């Protein structure tokens, strides 16, 4: 037949391009999800009806022919009373039901995430295709993680997408902020090594890429321128100046093996700093937050002094006590 | 030839990998592999004794951070109705067992890493792986899903020829036993196919029927003792042959995800679930937890004279009921959404739309407002320191509930052991070409 | 029409010239930029030490600052001194001296003494970097990529507190003090709005992606030559060849995101651009939030919104939070004042 | 050329500078552990 | 690298076994006494407000604050 | 650085690079005197006492109004116004001043390209040369100090005299005098212009001699080699470090300090509302009249009118930034007259006093305490389960004083409305259309001047750092 | 501090006072975390905001809960806030001890300490003990 015979046999050759073609294979999914998703948010995006975000009856509405600007939200999240069910777009034989219960925003993170995830799965085809090492791809396990934790995990944590971030950027910045007052984040480990990890990574950038030019030386041239140168040889930058200006200025340096272990740390340092805080979300979703510290006590009466982690409540509380209205009764 | 060792330069890989040396040496790995299956053996036993001990009767197991007992519990001893410590002796039993039956495991796995052929061759034993006998591989792997297989069939036989298997139903608690159912239908099968996852309805992660767990194992401890027997017969095929690679870091992949899967079900079952997780013992599960409090309040207030069916919240809802969307009714706020909730307590006041105004308005015996005044203030939630709750507050209690560090680790370990999967399954997939370178 | 020098090569006679020597040898490098960064630095790490489990806020906030008072690493922290006490460098000396420096600790010295100093430690180990640079022989795109850093701190804990009245609204060293800075800048000046510091964000969230990106590239990447199979941690550093390749990584990239640049010269270089760049758009974002010049109002909808009580974006939702938070916050906050918000204080709902 | 039997290298100087204070609080520290009030 | 013959020295292990914990100590006793309180004026529990009267002093103061600090911390 | 571118070529030259050189001078006087009179088709003489340059615022304008130019044709000043015247030359002379004299720079700047161228340078040786430098910043020192110095005796000091603008605490009085111152013173607080006119005078000298001496007397190799002197990087990170630094410091005396930034010709400055200054001056100056005869019412018133003004938040520079314008006016709207501030009194009369705007908020509410922060008023939120209501009133929203004296409303919501805008300083009448104004505020010269500043100064250090790095490292920029 | 005022409180209803001890406060913040707090933390309650177990709110109640005799009362015996109706089944009490497990060790002694925490707290804490001032 037509799907029959060599031409299987030569459709499977192309994909494998180888270278041639651118592619290949994996995209055969990751390309059409995507494209689904890329589509659906555009036009969600461009123009869209309020969303009943939350589990009652006021709709937001964060697309841009209804009042927007880029800054001014996306697509809002499902409805709370949709919660957590699977609400297509067959369900209801009207569409505009769809828009309002917010349901445009299911489409995108369902694909998205299984293509982003399909994306990691090619992600190291091309490796088993051109002699390459795997790795690379594992480096991508880290924002896919990420981004579970923010579109599937946290809502299944907690009983809806409708919570759990939005596309868009205020939406982000509400999520972002309601969240911490619900799990004061901020004093959660996992949230912290995800602070050392994403600031360090950059911290760590400059460098590699600072030294390495400054060297480469060678011368050549014158013045013118340168660148260239350158182739392858011969390289260009030439390791030893580098290390003999870096180990002059912070002191004698070691590793497994210069460039091969210099590169191995800038593949992992900010890779486990962000997987953390993957999970320290994973995590409070199926709900266990950050520490809190709220009393030490003069105990010579009781009276309580307070302390900087106090005020990080005081805050917290003012933003718990709003948010939402819705719420109613007882608380949460 | 000649005599065995050889850590490094030699073997390659390094320390902190001074154990892809154990993938060629079947001996050195058989008592790795078994001191470690006694290390949890141990734990297992140090664990419940250590969670014994502190263990005050009457007062919550939940409430006092047991991850163990519990299990115990649910399986068809330290029962009276609802939970009431009728022989904390069990226990203490289980306790021993382990922390005995690991030395034994200890000492026959230490006994592989000195001595013992090495182984180678050784004779027978022894182984081989893989390379040499792709077929012992199987017969191995096969003549385990009878382990694994015998195993399930244990639960089936304890919960009904033997002293139950405690259903937090009837009616309630209780347990029971039961018976099964399973076995049943299926329709076990129905349950997945369808269923988814997512929403509701859712798965599975919602099966409620004691039952349908006991005469749903059958199944399984069937289901698998059928492979296992089959397995061994003969080697794979031709193309399950030729689509999978073979080796013992491959396997491991194969077998690294195999884990991260139930691992995610696993945190999920919890966390949701109810039947398999009665809450007596452990939590009052979230989405329960976030419904009571209609219960004490539809309750609290209606016990104050406000008519619950026509009352009208903020939104222009329904603030009591409501419703739812479808429508249903329921409840509501916002516990909209776990109007899936469905369990003891919250069932009689139901009827065919849910929730009838009628039975709600008179016809809730008052343990039912205790209950769930109990889970919303416990629930869960938291922080860490614990304390719881928120955040803011303060202071006281312590403490954190149960109900999520359960579900809280698993994720943690299903996730990275999905690191590992791939990282472990791209490598054997580049030693399978010779890559590295170149 | 001297085109050309005065007297002879040298500097101030005998020493110098010698003392260069001296002070450039070959042991933990030391130099003159250390002649001034030392002192600061360490007299500067210290100082927060010493407070962090020694001295207390009490008079200046009202906070327990320290172990000995009962805190811990993350709720312990270095306090600002009191807005009674503005903006004065505090020095050991102005508010009476000898008398109490017991009183300098609890007024709030410390602080001051941690800014000015780490301030001029930075100036320092800019140069240690510079005087060190230039004796080896290589280029200083090191002290660029660190004029970033510096100037993020300059904006954060000098300027700020000239515009705002008082360092006290600066941060306060505190593991747990910053965060009540992050939360109070995003009700106060609703730093997200603010498309200075969202640019600063890409790029020090984007700096952490190259870093992730390009390392395991590297390594996965990597050669056969220098074999010995597993750990392949053997990369002669004696010089020569590439150790991973070029070519490879192109082509995988090309037919997997779409473009894959060439010149490991500018792969290097843009690892550079990202950072620096971000944090001195940041800064300067900052820099203005000093003189309260801020977001907080994009104007054109909170007057469409004025109109349309059916009017809803994360926009309003999130300007209700930035109230809640300052209404709540207050008091407890900045002494400075009296306050004293009787119950009718912003909630609503539960 | 540090290590090999001098004392008054600066390597030292420093080395300790850092010591002591530390050991001198992270004793400290140890004792406030045990405050009640 | 270098630093592994001193921390194997021996004599070295002498020297210091004397002298950490002879520092350890000191700090201990530093805290226990109150200096680590009276140098660094923090309130000893025992000296948070009056019992008759809140108003967490600034412061417021100042001066004229210290004069103002010492009557606060003497009123206490 | 590387780559880257260158321128250177300028350087050296030489030549050419002047080329460059004289074209941006043109290039800002063509600004210059281009802004003036842009300022100049807008400006406001109606009422220097409430629509100020401022307010308203200025921004240019203040300059040119301080350093002693104040009026034009229609005949109006300040311143014165018454018228014044014366113237004879002002404002719109000054501007233009600066069209012609930006045009031959230009024309300037054209025939020193076209040959360099012778022557330067031587022888020884042868051778261348690059020029020879060490002559150059011994000469130019020479001029720019005679410079410094006129300005000094001549200029501030008088005789030829138009001085700078001087004016008592609280402005109200204040214009341009000999311115013285011157210178021584002794007197160096920022304020006293005495200062102003002795530091110039005292400098200029200082300019000269160090300039002659600079143009006289050689640069030693070792600071000849230090400063990879001779080839002008180094000259350039040099100065820039120095305007590095001129900008910043600039910076902060206008945002603070003054004499050189005058309340009337820019902003009030937030501290002087921090400081709830200006009120204790109406309570002295009402207090006096109020009880002394016255018655019561017255016173116050016484016272113015004018203090009235410089409370009032839509003022403070803050706011815011961015806002822006114118102020200072899309925001408040137009300064119409004021109303006097009112005395909120309860079913008593326990006079009650509004808790002000902090300056750092904006989503303030009304507390109003008794005379002694009693809460004796404070309208609610959450009406249910709420006391203190201002039933008993602040009824007596009572004003005295200006366009309202004599005039108490008992109405809850005029009552209550007029506390919503006694929350921050005193309350004045608004013109809102006639240029639509949004009804928020937006800062005034004072905060945007302190914003550029202080950026373009940061922005500079990364000049300095990275400029100066070609100087003391040329060679390896190859590399 | 634990000053004579602070530990000494109403004994009954007829002006009677005790002096607790240093032991019986301490006995009384573990006895109050342990069966009262997780509906009573900070002094407020739970399943009903407006009963809360501030001071003056117990003193309006009926019988006079004020003190210790009527607390020790109510964990035997809780009644309404009029007094009118028995209401065992709902909150735990020693009557009810059979369903309220935690009851089920609590000594006269105990049930004095965990009343002299409710009355000695708000001395201590002031209105954070009512309805969470810093707390709310
Ligand atoms: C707890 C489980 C565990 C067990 C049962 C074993 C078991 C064994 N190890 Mg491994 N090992 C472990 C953890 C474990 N190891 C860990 C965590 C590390 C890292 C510190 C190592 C590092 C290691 C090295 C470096 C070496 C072994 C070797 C061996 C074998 C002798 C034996 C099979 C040796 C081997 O591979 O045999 C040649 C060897 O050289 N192991
Ligand atoms: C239950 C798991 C287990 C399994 C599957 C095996 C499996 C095997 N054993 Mg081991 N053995 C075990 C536990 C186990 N053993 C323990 C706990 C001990 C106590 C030290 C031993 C002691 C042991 C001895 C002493 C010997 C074996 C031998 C053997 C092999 C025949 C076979 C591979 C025999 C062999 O040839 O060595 C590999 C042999 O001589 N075993
Ligand atoms: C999370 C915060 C953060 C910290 C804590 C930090 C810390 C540090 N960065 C350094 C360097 C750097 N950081 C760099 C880029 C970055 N650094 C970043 C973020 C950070 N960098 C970011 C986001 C970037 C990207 C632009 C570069 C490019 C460098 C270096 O070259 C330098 C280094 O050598 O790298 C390892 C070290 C300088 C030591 C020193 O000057 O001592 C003296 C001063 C003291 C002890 C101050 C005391 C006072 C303080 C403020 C309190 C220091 C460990
Ligand atoms: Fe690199
Ligand atoms: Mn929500
Ligand atoms: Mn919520
Ligand atoms: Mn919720
Ligand atoms: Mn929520």
């Amino acid at each position: 037949r037509e799907s029959a015979n060599l031409w299987e046999r030569f459709c499977n050759w192309v994909t494998s391009t180888d270278n041639r073609l651118y592619v290949g294979w994996f995209g055969v999914i990751m390309i059409p999800t995507l494209l689904a998703a890329t589509i659906c948010f555009v036009i969600a995006f461009i123009a869209a009806p309020p969303v009943d975000i939350d589990g009652i009856r006021e709709p937001v509405s964060g697309s841009l022919l209804y009042g927007n600007n880029i800054i001014t939200g996306a697509v809002v999240p499902s409805s709370n009373a949709i919660g957590l069910h699977f609400y297509p777009i067959w369900e209801a034989a009207s569409l505009d039901e769809w828009l309002y219960n917010g349901g445009p925003y299911q489409l995108i993170i369902f694909h998205f995430l299984l293509g982003a995830s399909c994306y990691m799965g090619r992600q190291w085809e091309l490796s088993y295709r051109l002699g390459m090492r795997p790795w690379i791809c594992v480096a991508y396990s880290a924002p896919l993680a990420s981004a579970f934790a923010v579109f599937l995990i946290y809502p299944i944590g907690q009983g809806s997408f409708s919570d759990g971030m939005p596309l868009g950027i205020s939406g982000t910045f509400n999520f972002m902020i309601v969240f911490q007052a619900e799990h004061n984040i901020l004093m959660h480990p996992f949230h912290q090594l995800g602070v050392a990890g994403v600031f360090g990574g950059a911290l760590f950038c400059a460098m590699h890429g600072s030294l390495v030019t400054s060297s480469l030386i060678r011368e050549t041239t014158e013045t013118e321128s340168y660148g260239y140168k350158f182739g392858q040889e011969e390289e260009t930058y030439n390791i030893v100046a580098a290390h003999g200006y870096f180990g002059r200025l912070i002191f004698q340096y070691a590793s497994f093996n210069n460039s091969r272990s210099l590169h191995f740390f800038l593949a992992a340092w900010p890779v486990v700093g962000v997987w953390f805080t993957a999970l320290g979300i994973s995590t409070m979703a199926f709900n266990l937050n950050g520490f809190n510290f709220n009393h030490s006590v003069i105990d010579a009466k009781g009276n309580v002094i307070n302390t900087w982690a106090d005020i990080i409540n005081r805050a917290n509380l003012g933003m718990e006590v709003m948010h939402e209205r819705n719420a109613h009764n007882f608380p949460l | 030839i000649f005599a065995t060792n050889r850590d490094q330069e030699s073997s390659g890989f390094a320390w902190w990998a001074g154990n892809a040396r154990l993938i060629n040496l079947s001996g050195k790995l058989l008592g790795a592999h078994v001191a470690h299956a006694g290390l949890i053996v141990f734990w297992a036993g140090a664990m419940t004794l250590f969670e014994l001990a502190h263990f005050i009767p009457e007062k919550p197991m939940y409430e006092q951070g047991l991850i163990l007992i519990p299990h115990i519990a649910t399986l068809g001893w330290g029962v009276g109705p609802g939970g009431e410590v009728v022989d904390t002796f069990p226990f203490f039993v289980v306790g021993v067992v382990h922390l005995i039956s690991s030395a034994v495991l200890g000492f026959g796995g230490v006994y592989h890493a000195i001595r013992g052929p090495e182984t180678l061759e050784e004779y027978s034993s022894f182984f081989g792986y893989d390379w040499k006998d792709k077929n012992k591989m199987t017969t191995i792997l096969g003549f385990h899903l009878i382990v694994l297989g015998i195993g399930a069939l244990l639960l089936v036989a304890k919960a009904m020829f033997f002293g139950g298997l405690y259903d937090t139903w009837a009616p309630g608690g209780g347990d029971v036993r039961v018976i099964t159912n399973p076995t049943l239908d299926p329709r076990v099968i129905f349950g997945y196919l369808l269923k988814s996852p997512f929403g509701g309805e859712g798965w599975i992660v919602s099966v409620n029927n004691l039952e349908d767990v006991v005469g749903g194992h059958i199944w399984i401890g069937l289901i698998c003792i059928a492979g296992g027997i089959w397995h061994i017969l003969t080697t794979p095929f031709g193309w399950a042959r030729r689509a999978f690679i073979w080796s013992g870091e491959a396997y491991l992949s194969y077998s690294l995800g195999a884990l991260s899967m139930m691992g995610f079900i696993a945190t999920c079952f919890v966390w949701f679930n109810n039947t398999v997780y009665p809450s007596e013992f452990y939590g009052p599960t979230g989405p329960e937890a976030s419904q009571a409090q209609a219960m004490t309040f539809l309750i609290r207030d209606q016990k104050l004279g406000a008519n619950v069916g026509s009352a009208q919240g903020p939104t222009g809802l329904g603030k009591y009921l409501m419703r739812s969307p479808t429508g249903e009714i329921i409840f509501g706020g916002e516990t909209m959404r776990f109007w899936d909730f469905r369990g003891p307590w919250l069932e009689p006041l139901r009827g065919p739309n849910g929730l009838d105004l009628n039975k709600i308005k008179n016809d809730i015996q008052p343990w039912q407002e205790r209950r769930a005044a109990e889970y919303m203030t416990h629930a869960p939630l938291g922080s860490l320191n614990s304390v719881g709750g928120v955040a803011t507050e303060i202071n006281s209690v312590n403490f954190v509930s149960p109900r999520s560090w359960l579900a809280t680790s698993h994720f943690v370990l299903a996730f990275f052991f999905l690191v590992g999967h791939l990282w472990h399954a791209g490598r054997a997939r580049a030693a399978a070409a010779g890559f590295e370178k170149g | 029409m001297t085109i050309a020098i005065g007297r002879a090569p040298a500097e101030r006679g005998w020493f110098d010239i010698l003392d260069d020597w001296l002070k450039r040898d070959r042991f933990v490098f030391v130099g003159w930029s250390g002649i001034l960064l030392f002192p600061c630095a360490y007299l500067a790490l210290g100082g927060w030490l010493t407070g962090t489990t020694f001295v207390t806020s009490w008079y200046t906030h009202g906070l327990a600052s320290s172990y000995l008072e009962g805190c811990n690493f993350l709720t312990v922290a270095v306090s600002t001194p009191a807005n009674s006490m503005g903006h004065s460098l505090l020095l050991l000396w102005g508010p009476e001296a000898q008398g109490d420096f017991t009183r300098w600790c609890q007024l709030g010295g410390l602080w001051t003494f941690i800014a000015l100093h780490g301030a001029f430690g930075l100036i320092g180990f800019m140069l240690r970097q510079f005087e060190i640079a230039r004796l080896v022989g290589v280029r200083p795109y090191n002290a660029i990529a660190f004029s970033a850093p510096i100037a993020v701190f300059v904006s954060v804990f000098l300027i700020y507190p000239l515009g705002q009245s008082s360092w006290f609204f600066a941060p306060s060293f505190g593991v747990a003090a910053i965060f009540r800075f992050l939360l109070f800048f995003q009700g106060f000046h609703n730093w997200t709005l603010n498309p200075f510091h969202m640019m600063g964000v890409a790029g020090v969230l984007g700096g952490a992606l190259l870093c992730a990106i390009h390392g395991a590239t590297v390594e996965n990447t990597l050669f056969q030559d220098g074999e010995g199979a597993s750990t392949f941690r053997a990369f002669n550093p004696t010089q020569a060849e590439e150790t991973y390749s070029m070519v490879t990584a192109n082509r995988f990239w090309s037919q997997i995101f779409g473009i894959a640049f060439s010149n490991k010269r500018w792969l290097h270089f843009f690892m550079l651009f990202v950072p620096v760049t971000g944090l001195w758009m940041s800064a300067i974002g900052v820099v203005g939030l000093a003189l309260n010049l801020r977001s907080y109002d994009f104007i054109s909808q909170e007057i469409r919104a004025a109109e349309d009580p059916e009017f809803e974006t994360f926009y309003t939702k999130n300007l209700l939070l930035n109230e809640g938070i300052r209404a709540w916050m207050a008091p407890q906050d900045q002494p400075h004042e009296n306050f004293v918000f009787p119950e009718e204080v912003l909630p609503r709902g539960n | 050329e540090p290590v090999s039997y001098p004392i008054f290298t600066v390597r030292w100087v420093a080395v300790h500078t850092l010591a002591v204070p530390t050991i001198f609080f992270l004793g400290a520290i140890a004792a406030m552990q045990f405050i009640q009030r | 690298r270098p630093f592994s013959d001193i921390i194997t020295s021996v004599r070295y292990w002498v020297i210091h076994s004397i002298t950490i914990p002879a520092l350890f100590i000191a700090g201990w006793l530093f805290v226990s006494t109150g200096l680590a309180y009276d140098v660094f004026g923090t309130p000893r529990p025992d000296s948070y407000y009056a019992q008759e009267q809140r108003s967490i002093p600034l412061v417021t103061d100042r001066f004229a604050k210290q004069q103002v600090e010492t009557f606060l911390e003497q009123l206490k | 650085g590387l780559p880257w571118r260158v321128h250177t070529v300028l350087i050296n030259d030489p030549g050419r690079l002047i080329a460059a050189h004289l074209m941006h001078t043109a290039l800002v006087a063509g600004w210059a005197g281009s802004m003036a009179l842009y300022e100049l088709a807008t400006f406001d003489p109606s009422d220097p006492v409430l629509n100020p340059m401022w307010r308203q615022g200025m921004f240019v304008l203040p300059f040119m109004a301080r350093l002693g130019v104040t009026g034009s044709w229609s005949g109006w000043s300040i311143t014165g116004e018454t018228g014044i015247d014366p113237g004879f030359w002002s404002f719109e002379g000054v501007a233009l001043a600066h069209i012609v004299l930006s045009g031959l720079l230009f024309l300037a700047a054209c025939w020193h390209w076209v040959y360099w161228d012778l022557e330067l340078f031587r022888d020884p040786r042868t051778g261348e040369p690059a020029l020879d430098l060490p002559k150059m910043f011994g000469i130019h020192l020479f001029l720019a100090g005679l410079l410094c110095f006129g300005f000094g005796a001549f200029h501030l000091t008088g005789l030829f005299g138009p001085g700078m603008w001087v004016s008592d605490p609280y402005g109200l009085t204040g214009s341009v005098q000999p311115v013285a111152p011157e210178w021584g013173p002794d007197g160096f607080n920022p304020y006293n212009p005495g200062g102003v006119v002795a530091h110039h005078i005292a400098a200029g000298i200082v300019g000269i001699i160090a300039g002659l001496f600079h143009i006289l007397v050689r640069p030693p190799q070792r600071l000849y080699k230090a400063l990879r002197m001779g080839n002008i990087e180094t000259v350039l990170s040099s100065s820039i470090a120095a305007v590095f630094f001129a900008a910043f410091v600039v910076a902060g005396t206008m945002w603070y300090g003054s004499a050189t930034t005058p309340i009337e010709l820019f902003g009030p400055t937030r501290y002087q509302w921090d400081s709830s200054y200006f009120q204790q001056e109406i309570n002295r100056r009402v207090q006096a009249s109020l009880a002394s005869g016255a018655t019561l019412e017255e016173a116050w018133s016484a016272i113015p009118e004018k203090l009235a003004f410089y409370d009032y938040i839509g003022n403070n520079p803050a706011k815011g930034g961015l806002f822006r314008t114118g102020p200072m006016n899309k925001g408040d709207g137009i300064a119409q007259a004021w109303k006097g501030h009112a005395v909120f009194r309860n079913k008593e009369g326990e006079e009650l006093f509004v808790r002000r705007m902090p300056a750092f908020f904006e989503s303030f509410p009304v507390i109003l305490t008794d005379k002694n922060g009693v809460v004796k008023a404070d309208i609610p939120f959450r009406r249910a389960e709420s006391k203190y209501s201002f039933e008993q009133q602040g009824v007596t929203v009572s004003f005295y004083g200006g366009e309202l004296n004599g005039q108490t409303f008992t109405d809850p919501p005029t009552v209550k409305s007029y506390a919503r805008k006694a929350i921050f300083g005193e309350i004045f009448e608004f013109d809102t259309e006639t240029l639509n104004s949004d009804g928020i505020f937006r800062t005034s010269p004072r905060g945007w001047f302190t914003f550029a500043h202080a950026v373009f100064a940061l922005l500079f250090f990364f000049g300095h750092i990275w400029h100066g790095a070609r100087t003391l490292f040329r060679d390896v920029f190859s590399g | 501090e634990l000053t004579p005022e602070v530990l000494t409180v109403p004994l009954n209803s007829e002006g009677k006072t005790i002096t607790l001890t240093e032991k019986q406060y301490l006995e009384g913040k573990r006895l109050f975390q342990y069966a009262c707090a997780s509906c009573h933390v900070g002094g407020i309650t739970k399943t009903n905001p407006s009963l809360d177990l501030r001071t003056e709110t117990l003193a309006l109640a009926t019988p006079p809960r004020d003190n210790i005799e009527g607390l020790v009362d109510y964990m035997k015996n809780p009644t309404t806030y009029d007094g009118e109706q028995e209401i065992a089944e709902v909150h735990p009490s020693l009557r009810s001890a059979d369903i309220f497990p935690k009851m089920r060790n609590l000594t006269e002694k105990d049930l004095v300490a965990i009343a002299g925490h409710i009355l000695v707290e708000p001395k201590i804490l002031g209105d954070k003990w009512g309805g969470g001032k810093v707390y709310y």
